[PDB]
């Protein structure tokens, strides 16, 4: 019974470790960027043009 | 139909170079109504309204409710016997024609230019009609620069001072070679 109920936490050990440890390669994707504000400063251009 | 209004209190221009004055009547006094029919019930009832104006002679002319019935003929074309649709639902019926995911842009930049949209009191009673039709959740906003009259000529000039535009010309050896049917070909 030791025998049978050790070979499956075995087995699963290792899929939980890759599914898990592996999660530890990166999770700052989470972060943002900037996202900056202007604060009414970068208001600084007339209408002479616009194509470019 | 300014000048067939008048005739409503006794001013009879026939002329084609009094409609040159009625022109004038119609740019310096008439103005467009924020509610139509207020505006017909006050007009007959108190005369804060009556504005006069002197004639290229003298005999100064008082116009009474002919102030905003003349530039209500845009937004009720059936004054004139017009059968369409004034010039706040033809807006809206070009915007529905449109796809599905740019009318809420359409609605909230919409533009007016030209001479005849400059009387006053225009975008504001535009807005609301367009308001009025429009679905409840979109903003509506009307673009009136105060450059409304040249505002034509001055898009032209900054069109013709690109830098890209300057060879779409419809260059004269073209023309020799294709005839005048080349203005529909790719030179627009």
């Amino acid at each position: 019974l030791g025998t049978r109920a050790k070979e499956s936490l075995d087995l699963r050990a290792h899929l939980k470790q890759v599914k898990k440890e592996d999660i530890e390669k990166e999770n700052r994707e989470v972060g943002d960027w900037r996202k900056n504000i202007d604060a009414l400063s970068g208001m600084e251009g007339r209408k002479k043009k616009f194509e470019g | 139909y300014l000048m067939k209004i008048l005739t409503e209190r006794g001013y009879s221009f026939v002329t084609t170079a009094e409609r040159e004055i009625v022109r004038d009547i119609k740019e310096k006094l008439c103005y467009v109504a924020l509610d139509f029919e207020n505006e017909m019930a006050t007009a007959a009832s108190s005369s804060s309204l009556e504005k006069s104006y002197e004639l290229p002679d003298g005999q100064v002319i008082t116009i009474g409710n002919e102030r905003f019935r003349c530039p209500e003929t845009l937004f009720q074309p059936s004054f004139i016997g017009m059968e369409s649709a004034g010039i706040h639902e033809t807006t809206y019926n070009s915007i529905m024609k449109c796809d599905i995911d740019i009318r809420k842009d359409l609605y909230a930049n919409n533009v007016l230019s030209g001479g005849t949209t400059m009387y006053p009191g225009i975008a504001d009673r535009m807005q609301k009609e367009i308001t009025a039709l429009a679905p409840s959740t979109m903003k509506i906003k009307i673009i009136a620069p105060p450059e409304r009259k040249y505002s034509v000529w001055i898009g032209g000039s900054i069109l013709a001072s690109l830098s890209t535009f300057q060879q779409m010309w419809i260059s004269k050896q073209e023309y020799d070679e294709a005839g005048p049917s080349i203005v529909h070909r790719k030179c627009f």
